[PDB]
């Protein structure tokens, strides 16, 4: 899941605060790529 | 032999079977491999008929298993809210700790049950409690960046 990902320990500072990944990235499920756009008479579509 | 018959049948949700075996008096704190009671099987896997039917027939409700977990650690880690209830009125300790330090607070509030983490505390769950790394439950909701359980918690 991305809340798992987003506490992620990158480190830990000398005052104790740790910096987690979702401190320094936006975590999200997303497309492998995001080249590839398919549209069914104008409506958002996918398809093989 | 009795007693192991009663530990798969408290697992498997047979509940003909586990009445049926205590009417021959079967041991109901017959322990496994890795120290498990019936009454940490039917809190594990969520059987919340057999938890009353072992508990009405004196089952040791802090049995801990070979790293002191209980079957209060079980309901409260895996969600199920009615064992966690019917338990704690059996005089569970809320704040049961295992090898670990870890409580059944701990672990609800790391599975992010709300419901669960309100009865704990209720019961009197002592939330300013650490296991062996110094976390709290608010600590645990904080890194698992739940706001509506760490407002709970404050």
């Amino acid at each position: 899941s991305t809340e798992e990902f987003g506490k992620i320990l990158l480190k830990v500072n000398q005052d104790g605060s740790r910096v987690l990944l979702r401190d320094v990235a936006k975590i999200e499920l997303g497309g492998e790529n995001y080249d590839i756009i398919a549209e069914f008479n104008g409506q958002p579509a996918s398809g093989l | 032999d009795l007693g192991k018959k009663l530990l798969e049948a408290a697992r498997a949700g047979r509940d003909d079977e586990v009445r049926i075996l205590m009417a021959n008096g079967a041991d109901v704190n017959a322990a496994d491999v890795v120290g498990w009671t019936p009454l940490h099987l039917a809190a594990y896997w969520g059987h919340l008929e057999i938890v009353e039917v072992l508990l009405k027939n004196g089952a040791d409700v802090n049995a801990y298993d070979t790293l002191g977990s209980t079957p209060l650690h079980l309901a409260a880690h895996f969600g199920h809210l009615e064992i966690v209830e019917v338990l704690l009125k059996n005089g569970a300790d809320v704040n049961a700790k295992d090898d670990n330090g870890i409580t059944p607070l701990h672990l609800a509030a790391n599975r992010g049950h709300l419901e669960i983490v309100e009865v704990l505390l209720k019961y009197g769950a002592d939330v300013n409690a650490q296991d062996k790394f110094g976390k709290t439950a608010f600590d645990i909701s904080i890194n698992n960046g739940n706001e509506d359980l760490a407002e709970i918690l404050q």
